[PDB]
């Protein structure tokens, strides 16, 4: 195929229950981390669903992958809708950015809650985003992709681990360290998207990192996805070396826009 | 002394098929596997999403459906979900009850609330066979949300 644009589609799509916001306020009467169990073998709308209910708030494991991440809560609707996003997922993303470069690329991989728990009219406003980093006026290409097969030995090696991303180090998978980051022949990524030849934009970030350690003419990551749609892709990091780091990553709620989400409970 | 002789178990191995005749079904929007049952988000009308649990009662044994209303308001420039509480003719209104009941009344903790669906005289109503009892039910309970869908 021909040198093409890469596309990026959306990290995830949230979905949090009521049962969600009532643990809040027990607790709330007596900054928190949330933890969720990832579906990886069943998506919705193509992406990943990150999943809220009440038990979000404690980890069951040391089996199967658990994402853990940050919930901040706000006394007033001034205090939230007063707050410029941009800046806290930004900050957000830099954190994430570091703890890539020194440790592991999983860990750069995380969910964001500002909510604000207004008991008054029991209703409840918050607003979810999954960071996803690049340095300024990057761009990425595709110069060419293979379609993977999960019949495969080596994905069945991946599969079999409890992490979404890994190395290929001779035909044996092994944990993304910046050390391990740097003879590694290709990147694998359990994806967060199962839109045909379009990772996620989480994928970003492991580029932003996987260069800023081993910098290469290519990049080959190997998307693994529970669909058909498996793919490796040789990509190419254009124009990026800007020290300032660009960050998006909120999700848009249901509307459309890019603004947070209510879950009205008047009734009760 | 008829009732039903569904064994959580036989429920079980049935569940995987009402969900995939579940999804022809065009207005489900998602569908969950949870602990003994599904947890679908459906469509009801353009405004109304549909939070419907299939469940195994112990009680009675045959399976149930719980299930609440939300109306997607929109407040400003965000989006709002809220739960609905209709009197059971505001109810009778949005859905197909006929000779059903549903009354509404707490979750297990009382945190919340659920519309329930009778389940009483289940058994009465789908039949005698175990085999596929799972199916028969779906089949003509779900017509309680849309008498079109045909499964």
């Amino acid at each position: 195929m021909m040198v093409s644009d890469l596309k990026f589609a959306p990290s995830f799509q949230s979905f949090v229950d009521s049962s969600f916001f009532h643990e809040l306020s027990r607790l709330k009467l007596d900054e928190k981390a949330l933890y969720t169990q990832l579906d990886l073998n069943q998506f919705t709308s193509n992406v990943l669903a990150i999943s809220l209910r009440d038990d979000s708030f404690q980890k069951p494991d040391n089996h199967n992958i658990i994402l853990k991440g940050y919930l901040l809560n706000f006394n007033t609707i001034e205090l939230f809708k007063n707050c410029n996003k941009i800046q806290f997922i930004k900050e957000k993303g830099q954190e994430l950015l570091q703890r890539g470069l020194e440790n592991d690329l999983n860990e750069i991989i995380s969910f964001y809650m500002i909510s604000f728990a207004d008991l008054k009219k029991y209703k409840f406003y918050y607003w979810i985003c999954m960071p996803s980093f690049q340095s300024d006026g990057a761009t990425y290409q595709i110069i060419s992709s293979k379609v993977i097969a999960s019949d495969s030995d080596i994905s069945v090696s991946f599969i079999k681990q409890n992490v979404i991303i890994a190395c290929v180090i001779s035909g044996v998978i092994q944990k993304a360290t910046p050390d391990n980051l740097k003879v590694c022949e290709k990147v694998v990524f359990k994806d967060f998207s199962h839109l045909k030849d379009i990772p996620s934009a989480v994928t970003k970030n492991i580029l932003t990192v996987w260069s800023k350690l081993s910098p290469r003419e290519t990049y080959t990551i190997c998307f693994l996805r529970s669909d058909e749609s498996s793919f490796e892709a040789e990509i190419i990091i254009n124009n990026g070396n800007n020290p300032s780091l660009k960050v998006s990553g909120w999700e848009k709620n249901g509307l459309g826009k890019l603004a947070p989400k209510s879950i009205d409970l008047s009734s009760l | 002394p008829l009732g039903s002789m569904l064994t959580l178990p036989e429920y079980n191995e049935q569940i995987p098929n009402v969900r995939s005749l579940l999804t022809k079904w065009a207005k489900v929007e998602r569908i969950q596997d949870v602990q003994d049952g599904l947890q679908l988000d459906v469509r009801l009308k353009t405004d109304t999403l549909l939070e419907l649990h299939i469940y195994y009662d112990h009680v009675y044994h045959v399976p149930s459906i719980k299930f609440r209303l939300w109306s997607l308001d929109t407040e400003e420039d965000i989006s709002s979900l809220r739960l609905l509480t209709l009197s059971d003719s505001e109810l009778r209104s949005i859905l197909n009850l006929g000779t059903f009941s549903v009354t509404l009344s707490t979750d297990m903790e009382m945190k919340s609330v659920y519309y329930y669906i009778n389940n009483c005289d289940t058994d009465a109503n789908v039949g005698s066979d175990v085999e596929h009892y799972l199916t028969r039910w779906i089949s003509l309970y779900i017509r309680i949300f849309d008498l079109n869908f045909v499964p």
